[PDB]
């Protein structure tokens, strides 16, 4: 039904050129702090 | 000599436990990450204008997003996508508790309750993965008959 | 078993009659409720005043098993059963659980069937040293938090009945009161082994009268 479509995705390091040194290490510590919650309840959840 | 002699030359074999991880993308170091991006970028983007991709999965012939990307990228399953495998397609399932006495904490095979080392999952399941994943014959059970 | 007990009212004993009195006597559909309701009060109290502390407890911060990093789960065990003023682990059973510990940590974190870096538990007479082995091998257990399975696999081995009972209380769950309760005499005889070397945290069997 002429459905065309296109996406362009662009690789996210060129995001962290947009901000400063503390925004970028406020972001990853958060997200590392996130990311071992994760893996936390991935892991419970896939065993239970 | 007797057994004194070579139980302290024997040594001890540690066999691996799948360790499945959530793949998160790695952050460089700010200095590293700046060098990517030209220097007059910093500030000049609207970022409530900036559309990010935080999250992704799918259900779909192969697994998960993390199954599918082992078997499209290498060809094969390894120690962790072959367990997350056999966890999705129900060949093994996880017991804490007694069993036949001992107290287990791992994996059993769904249908005996038998217990499963991960080392062994490929050998015991991996052809069973394989033949029942992915592009195939058409199975009756899977579409109401 | 319900039996009557005189003891010293330490810090710890006061402790051990208020759950008495608020945790213990509860039915079994009440206890784990008040247990969750009331976390981070027995934490703390636990923490402040008993001579089994909160195991998930890293520089004075309340955890779960469940947001602790290998290596901490590890060191933990090394702060609690092994006594650096004699250099020695109070109990051998628990340089067992510890090596047990460390070997888990080993299947978790290696790609391949190799040697375990920790072949005889002697080399646990240098915990620090032996701590800093395992964790250089296998960095990323430095960082992740313990996978469920070896949570379940931590609380199974806290339970072996063929091991000295651990020192500490792993989790709040049906078995709180054998965890707080079992084995509770040894520590006036040896506060070398108990946190701060602290005597107001243990059970003292002393009589009223006698006591004059
Ligand atoms: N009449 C009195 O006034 C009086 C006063 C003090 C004590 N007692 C009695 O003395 C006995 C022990 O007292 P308790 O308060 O210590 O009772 P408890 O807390 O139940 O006993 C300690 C238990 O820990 C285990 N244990 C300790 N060290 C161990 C090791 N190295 N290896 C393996 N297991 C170990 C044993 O249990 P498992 O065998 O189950 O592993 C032992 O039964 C009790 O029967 C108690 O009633 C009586």
């Amino acid at each position: 039904g002429q459905k065309g479509g296109q996406a362009i995705v662009v690789h996210p390091d060129y995001l962290y050129g947009a901000i400063t040194e503390d925004r970028y290490n406020e972001y990853v510590a958060k997200v590392s702090a996130r990311e071992k919650s994760a893996y936390k309840f991935f892991h419970n959840g896939m065993i239970y | 000599n007797g057994n004194s002699a070579d139980a302290a030359y024997a040594q001890v074999e540690i066999q691996p436990r799948a360790n499945i991880q959530l793949d998160f993308p790695e952050l460089k170091p700010y200095k590293q990450v700046k060098q990517i991006a030209p220097a007059e970028l910093e500030g000049l983007l609207d970022l409530e204008r900036v559309i990010v991709v935080t999250g992704f999965a799918e259900v779909g012939p192969w697994g998960s997003a993390r199954t599918r990307w082992e078997m499209e990228a290498f060809g094969e399953f390894s120690l962790e996508g072959c367990v997350e495998m056999a966890w999705i397609m129900g060949f093994i399932s996880y017991h804490n508790g007694n069993l036949k006495g001992r107290p287990y904490t791992g994996w059993v095979d769904s249908k005996t309750k038998e217990p499963v080392d991960d080392k062994d999952v490929k050998a015991k399941y991996e052809t069973s993965i394989l033949e029942h994943s992915g592009i195939r014959l058409i199975e009756p059970e899977l579409f109401n008959g | 078993m319900g039996e009557p007990i005189h003891k010293i009212a330490t810090r710890g004993v006061m402790l051990w009659k208020e759950f008495d009195e608020t945790i213990f006597n509860l039915p079994k559909n009440k206890l784990v409720p008040t247990l969750e309701a009331k976390r981070d009060y027995i934490i703390s109290r636990l923490n402040a005043d008993f001579q089994k502390p909160w195991f998930a407890t890293v520089n004075g911060q309340a955890r779960d098993l469940a947001t602790m990093t290998y290596e901490e789960v590890a060191k933990r065990l090394v702060e609690l059963m092994f006594i650096r003023s004699t250099n020695s682990w109070f109990d051998v059973t628990w340089r067992t659980f510890t090596g047990d510990f460390l070997r888990r940590v080993e299947e978790r974190f290696t790609k391949s069937k190799t040697l375990s870096l920790i072949q005889s538990y002697s080399l646990l007479d240098k915990p620090d040293e032996a701590i800093e082995k395992v964790f250089n091998a296998y960095p990323a257990a430095r960082e992740q938090f313990l996978n469920a399975q070896d949570i379940d696999h931590f609380l199974s081995m806290c339970q072996n009945p063929m091991q000295k009972p651990v020192p500490f209380v792993p989790v709040l769950d049906r078995r709180f009161e054998i965890f707080f309760k079992k084995d509770s005499l040894w520590q006036s005889e040896h506060l070398e082994a108990v946190v701060d070397q602290d005597v107001q945290r243990t059970c003292i069997l002393h009589g009223p009268v006698a006591a004059q």
